[PDB]
């Protein structure tokens, strides 16, 4: 899964 | 609300002691009874409710993936019937996920966003709308999936609409919309191209503004822009 | 209870379920509503059972620790006063943890011991009864705590009778009855030499007997001995 | 803290 924040 | 009788600052100490002790229910439980006090919130209880429902719908996420798996496996070709159970359960899971959800928008909407001028505030509450509805689209299949994703695309472009105007490009805000509302384009609205054009853009244009920046606020900026940088070698 | 219109057999699968996705609330909830069918459990429901509750219990053992030393540091010499709410949190934590405690030790008196003849069922409940006194003990201050610290005891003793009866001294349960025993003798009971004979007689006398194990027997009976020695070389 | 199962 890609970085969220 | 359970929380209706305790102090509001005792409400933020209790909610900095669960995060201390990973209890991330309890940090969103006390901070949702933080903002029902009705008070603006500072930048560090911002940060607060968003670590808290952030860790709690994260959860909620990693455990729905694992069942959706399993579901989507039970349904192949040659897959031995084994009931209803895999479903109802994802389904519970998918429920309680929502629940968290809408109690997230409840307070954006009732009433953070409207008392939010300052952008720092402002930007901050709609990236977290956008990013709930990109929860609840991550789910969504029925009549009104299509609004609900574009529920979350309104709310990240007024966000980065004020964000372009009223902060810098370098303000680890701004970066970590961009970050997420990249994510919405890749993973949500199936848009590849939108999504690595809005983080490379964000990219070269906070590698730009470093200069004038101290080495603290270098350090933060730096972390959120390594994120996208991740994410685009991810994609590409 | 919530689970009573749920048939046996899906509560067992959901609780699968709820491990593989590390819901260990949920699988715990499943695994209460399965005993409360009112049949007795094979191995790989006791074990489903075990984990369920041993991960939930954990959790709030590490939570109830982390709140514990900052309220040990706040009531030194020199601390600010901050107020009641270390304390009300801590004990809100201690709370829910005895609820789980109590809870377990219900399913265990009704009536899961009573209808428990085998050894490997008996030892098993025995041993989980010693477990949750145990935890009990761990935040016990009035005027029961010495009767909480014999219960676990009491329940220890009489596991470990019936298993040097009726197991080898390598059934993995025997093992992990001694394990737990140990560390009640060590931490609880302020008993350290008891416990490192009892972790040091129970390694000798498994290591005797592992000639006569198969390979995947082997495996299982080993990897408790290590827990044994690694506790002896944390307390010699 | 020592090991438990
Ligand atoms: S607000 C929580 C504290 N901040 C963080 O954990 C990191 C990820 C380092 O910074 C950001 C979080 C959220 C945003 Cl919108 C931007 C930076
Ligand atoms: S019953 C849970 C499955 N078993 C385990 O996780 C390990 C720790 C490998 O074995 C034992 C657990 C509990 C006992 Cl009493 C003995 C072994
Ligand atoms: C924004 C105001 O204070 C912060 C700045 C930067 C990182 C963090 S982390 C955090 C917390 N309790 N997790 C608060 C903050
Ligand atoms: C005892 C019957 O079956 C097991 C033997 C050995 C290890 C495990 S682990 C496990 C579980 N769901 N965690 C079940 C078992
Ligand atoms: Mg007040
Ligand atoms: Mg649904
Ligand atoms: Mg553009
Ligand atoms: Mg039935
Ligand atoms: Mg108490
Ligand atoms: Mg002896």
């Amino acid at each position: 899964f890609p970085a969220t924040v | 609300g359970a929380m209706g009788s305790m102090e509001r600052a005792s409400l933020i100490q209790k909610a900095k002691l669960a995060e201390q002790a990973e209890r991330y229910e309890d940090m969103a439980a006390f901070m949702k009874g933080a903002v029902e006090k009705g008070e603006e919130l500072s930048c560090e209880e911002r940060c607060l409710l968003s670590v808290a429902y952030k860790n709690v719908v994260g959860g909620q996420r990693a455990a729905w993936r694992v069942l959706s798996s399993i579901e989507q496996k039970s349904n192949e070709e040659g897959s031995e019937e084994k009931g209803p159970e895999v479903r109802e359960y994802r389904e519970k899971v998918e429920t309680e996920l929502q629940g968290v959800c809408d109690t997230v928008l409840g307070l954006l909407d009732s009433h953070l966003i409207k008392e939010a001028g300052d952008a720092e505030s402002r930007v901050f509450y709609l990236k977290m709308k956008g990013d709930y509805y990109r929860y609840l689209a991550e789910v969504a299949t029925g009549d009104d999936k299509k609004r609900i994703i574009d529920s979350a695309r309104s709310a990240y472009q007024e966000a980065m609409d004020i964000s372009k105007k009223e902060m810098p490009p370098t303000n680890p805000i701004r970066l970590g919309l961009a970050l997420n509302f990249s994510v919405f384009h890749y993973e949500i609205a199936n848009s590849p191209e939108e999504a690595i054009s809005l983080a490379k853009t964000t990219f070269d244009e906070a590698m730009a503004d470093l200069h004038t920046l101290s080495e603290d606020s270098y350090k933060d900026s730096t972390l959120i822009m390594q994120l996208l940088r991740d994410n685009l070698t991810l994609w590409t």
